[PDB]
RNA sequence: CACAAACGCGUCUCAGAGAUAAUUAAUGAUUUAAUCUUAACCUAAUUAACUCAUAAUAAAUCCAGCCCUAGAACAGGGCACA
């Protein structure tokens, strides 16, 4: 509380790093939070005008999940300016070639259309997995929760949880499997 | 001209940009802004945006503070709601009128 | 202190060399055809230093070969201090070939043309000759308008360039510039004649590029002759290696040799 | 909480001059091109390149000298 | 449940079925008075594709479907449960009902995409390259319409199409 | 292991030296939550 | 194959499957009765 | 072709992997038969595109003057053999 005017100042506009798992997450939810994030939306010291802005670190970015058929319907089209130099790539496809190619669209989506963005977006890092430098992994604060509850699989669940579980209906006896 | 329209335009960004610092320090206690506001009011405590995003920024304390009671009004709504009881009546959500 | 030899693997590739484009000369073949060779001769070929498969590409080691000598005079002072360590006058070109990590060779050693042998398929880069900023018909070929029959100014203008509800024009649009001063690669070069006293390389087909100039040559990375370094020295060739002295010129078998029978058919 | 990181080490000590030693761990300086310095300022605080590139005198006459000052 | 064996001695095909022990429904269901397992059971409106405990109980060991008829279940309960199935193999659920091939495990492929609420099938669906204007869009769609009568304690209506 | 004050810096030194700073004004009571100066009659 | 809008058996051994997004009238004994609807 | 160059009418070279739309059959329930499956599991025959291996550039702070097959100017390559 009572700080000299340099350090108050420093301590308020502080940077801080944030870590975001990116396994069995949706992208848009994802990107809604890093955007927060990155545009400082969060702090109540917020000003468009100032500099306010947060490190968001994002891994397990090959393991992304895509609601419903998105995988096989969504597309994104680019161009090289040079004619019949326009592409439109799958969803799938552009996994593929690169998997931060799609967090990383949909988070410069998610950004504000101003100069700001690009300035921001150089304070973004993407690794396809759990594989982070020291000098990235020594500066984390914080590790934000994920936006998506990850569904159990049928063997992940415990025999006592299944034991407890009713059986809804009894199968005859004369019935084969 | 931009400045007769920008003078007119400065109340509404200004408001809005309380409410986004106020949505930042709500969230950063884990309630929602829309939920704040309307308990913040239902305990008959009027404070404008002005004055709660200088609280936000200037008083953490009292800002926690707020935001507990919002949360408690917001429990207690719930809680009336769910009991459907005339007699049940939380704490905080007495109606003191005017003296 | 030679570096330790690999044994040649079907995924391995070899180090290139850096010629001198001296001309062209005829060449007969036992069947009577006649083809075109150009003569490449290597003068001075030297690995100059080695930079790892990691650090260069992440899939294969990086070979720097440098080309003729020249005058320290002329040269920087960062160049001169890097030839300086390295033990040998400076070059002309140098130049980076993609080798595996098996084929790999200890800087400071030098190249001959031996390195090929008659009958090989190898690729020639180069800076082609440079023609300067041409006009339209010279660089892309476009055909100009009638000579005589009223045309006014514009017997070599390109003409139409866009659409009109464009409104502009594309970056793909062929447009007079410069032509000719632009690294080229021709691919599929069959050697016919090593000459070893000279170190000269017979290569069939025209090479880019104008005479006395230097050339980048490698083997042939088309699928077709993937798989053709296995004969050859897989490391480089060691004139100390085998302890003796290879003929003055190694023709190919169908080759007509400038010592012939004066061939007749039957 | 955890304890305070300490790292004091000089590696430039030699013990033929320590005269020497000393101006060994002052006398480094380095000097790089425009564009290089600019990509190294922008790598090192996370910004765009942009940012860095002077400003003409248009925009530099008008600053104001003494801007007001709060608290 | 019934199994199919089959012996091989000397050219001679031996075909037996053998009848094994199965369990039995829990003794004191919510709704005694309900005909309908789930209608009774009281689960009607609240299972979804991430309910596998439920989802397992009446599938056969290699993914498929179950008989109404042996069954019990209501039709659109039935045709409920048949989506969610589906949906649940499709996102990769129910690892251990899948065929076993010896043969196929070892040529492995491209990692399976993860995926959740999937309608159609990934095999089935071309790509939209138009994607519509503002006010004519092709929306996507995510999740079963048959799920949309689920209870909603948020209130809002689950987007069929986004 | 009592927490006295705590001070924020670019480095670490420069941390330590504002927290030893915010402990001494705490110690000798002129801090930004003191009571404010009585302009009064009495 | 033909592309219809409506399909329709136009024997009794035709069956209609549902296929690649699509449905499909499919006839072994007549190879002409085989429908897509578009 | 009255320049040492340019030029064609003259000469050399021109490529591997994945992927798919339509359409074929294996295994299999809803619909214990069958059925290529907007049911899964791996399937195999598969258009053109499209990407990727591969290919090219990819050694920073000497540049007055003199040449150049390098060039509008600016730039670039050489000036030790002789
Ligand atoms: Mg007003
Ligand atoms: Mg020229
Ligand atoms: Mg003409
Ligand atoms: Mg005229
Ligand atoms: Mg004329
Ligand atoms: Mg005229
Ligand atoms: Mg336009
Ligand atoms: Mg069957
Ligand atoms: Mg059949
Ligand atoms: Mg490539
Ligand atoms: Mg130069
Ligand atoms: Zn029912
Ligand atoms: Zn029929």
């Amino acid at each position: 509380s009572s700080f000299s005017k340099a350090p108050q100042q420093w301590a308020t506009f502080a940077r801080v790093w944030y870590l975001l798992d990116g396994k069995m997450q949706p992208p848009g939810k994802l990107a809604a939070m890093a955007s927060v994030k990155l545009q400082g939306l969060h702090k109540p010291v917020y000003h468009q005008l100032s500099d306010c802005g947060d490190h968001v670190v994002i891994m397990n970015t090959r393991h992304i999940a895509f609601s419903g058929n998105k995988w096989e319907q969504k597309v994104y089209s680019s161009h090289t300016g040079y004619p019949g130099g326009f592409r439109q790539v799958t969803a799938a496809q552009l996994h593929q070639k690169d998997p931060v190619a799609i967090v990383k669209l949909a988070i410069y989506g998610m950004l504000p259309k101003n100069l700001h963005r690009r300035t921001m977006m150089q304070r973004l890092h993407l690794f396809p997995d759990e594989d982070i430098p020291e000098d990235i992994l020594k500066n984390l604060v914080e590790e934000l929760p994920q936006p998506r509850k990850v569904p159990r699989r049928l063997d992940e669940y415990t025999q006592e949880e299944i034991e407890a579980f009713p059986r809804v209906w009894s199968p005859p006896e004369d019935y084969r499997l | 001209v931009k400045c007769t329209r920008a003078r007119r335009l400065k109340k509404r960004s200004l408001r809005t940009l309380w409410i986004n610092r106020i949505t930042a320090a709500s969230q950063e206690h884990g309630l929602k802004y829309p939920a704040f506001i309307i308990n913040l009011i239902k305990c008959q405590v009027e404070l404008n945006r002005k004055v709660l995003a200088d609280l936000a920024i200037y008083e953490p304390k009292t800002f926690k503070s707020l935001a507990a009671l919002a949360k408690r009004r917001r429990e207690e709504g719930f809680a009336a709601a769910l009991g459907d009881g005339k007699e049940p009546d939380g704490i905080f959500s007495r109606v003191v009128q005017h003296r | 202190e030679p570096w330790p030899i690999h044994p040649w693997e079907p995924g391995s590739s070899r180090v290139g060399l850096i010629a001198l484009k001296l001309g062209m000369m005829p060449l007969w073949t036992k069947d009577g055809q006649k083809h075109v060779v150009t003569l490449l001769q290597v003068q001075d070929c030297h690995v100059l230093k080695y930079t790892p498969k990691e650090n260069h590409n992440g899939r294969m080691a990086a070979l720097t070969v440098g080309g003729k000598t020249v005058s320290h005079f002329h040269k920087s002072a960062s160049i001169l201090e890097f030839y300086q360590e390295l033990g040998l006058p400076p070059k002309q070109k140098v130049k980076i070939f993609n080798v595996t990590e098996n084929a790999v060779i200890k800087p400071g050693t030098p190249l001959y043309a031996a390195h090929f042998r008659p009958g090989q398929y190898v690729d020639v880069t180069a800076k082609t000759i440079g023609k300067g900023f041409q006009g339209v018909m010279r660089r892309w070929g476009f055909k100009g308008q009638p000579a005589t029959h009223g045309q006014t100014k514009t017997h070599r203008r390109p003409g139409a360039i866009s659409t009109g509800d464009v409104a502009r024009v594309w970056p793909g649009t062929k447009m007079p510039g410069q032509l000719g001063n632009i690294d080229r690669t021709a691919f599929g070069l069959k050697v016919w004649r090593i000459n070893t006293k000279h170190n000269i390389i017979y290569v069939n087909g025209s090479v880019p590029g104008h005479k006395n100039c230097l050339v980048k040559i490698k083997d042939s990375k088309l699928p077709a002759y993937k798989d053709f370094c296995k004969n050859l020295p897989f490391p480089t060739y060691f004139p100390d290696g085998d302890e003796e002295a290879l003929p003055e010129d190694l023709y190919d078998e169908n080759v007509c040799q400038p010592g012939a029978p004066s061939i007749t058919f039957t | 909480t955890k304890p305070i990181p300490r790292p004091d080490p000089v590696h430039n000590i030699e013990e033929t001059h320590d005269l020497v030693l000393k101006t060994r761990l002052e006398e480094k300086g380095e000097h790089l091109e425009q564009g290089p310095m600019i990509e190294q300022l922008s790598k090192m605080f996370f910004t765009t390149k942009h940012r860095w590139y002077p400003r003409g005198q248009y925009h530099r006459r008008r600053r104001k000298p003494n801007p007001p000052k709060d608290r | 449940f019934r199994e199919v064996v089959e012996i091989l001695d000397g050219k001679t095909t031996i075909i037996e079925g053998r009848i094994t022990e199965t369990p039995q429904e829990s003794p004191n269901p919510p709704n005694p008075t309900g005909q309908c397992p789930i209608c009774r059971w009281n689960l009607k409106h609240k299972y979804n594709y991430e309910d596998v405990l439920l989802l397992s109980q009446f599938i056969r060991p290699h993914g498929g479907m179950l008989p109404r008829r042996i069954t019990g279940l209501c039709q659109e309960e039935h045709l409920k449960i048949e989506e969610c199935v589906k949906m649940a193999h499709r996102a990769g659920l129910l690892p251990n009902h899948r065929p076993k091939l010896p043969e196929g495990f070892v040529p492995k492929s491209k990692p399976r995409l993860n995926r959740y609420l999937t309608r159609w099938s990934p095999r089935s669906v071309k790509p939209i390259y138009n994607k519509g204007h503002r006010w004519n869009k092709v929306r996507m769609p995510v999740g079963s319409p048959l799920l949309k009568d689920n209870v909603s304690y948020s209130g809002r209506p689950l987007l069929l199409y986004h | 292991r009592k927490l006295i004050a705590e001070g924020p810096g670019e480095t670490v030194l420069v941390a330590e030296e504002e927290a030893a700073r915010v402990a001494l004004r705490k110690l000798f009571g002129f801090t930004e939550n003191r009571r404010p100066w009585d302009y009064s009659k009495p | 194959f033909k592309t219809k809008g409506v399909l329709k058996k136009r024997c009794r051994d035709c069956y209609l499957v549902k296929r690649r997004g699509r449905w499909f009238i499919y006839c072994k004994t007549n190879p002409k009765h085989k429908q897509r609807q578009m």
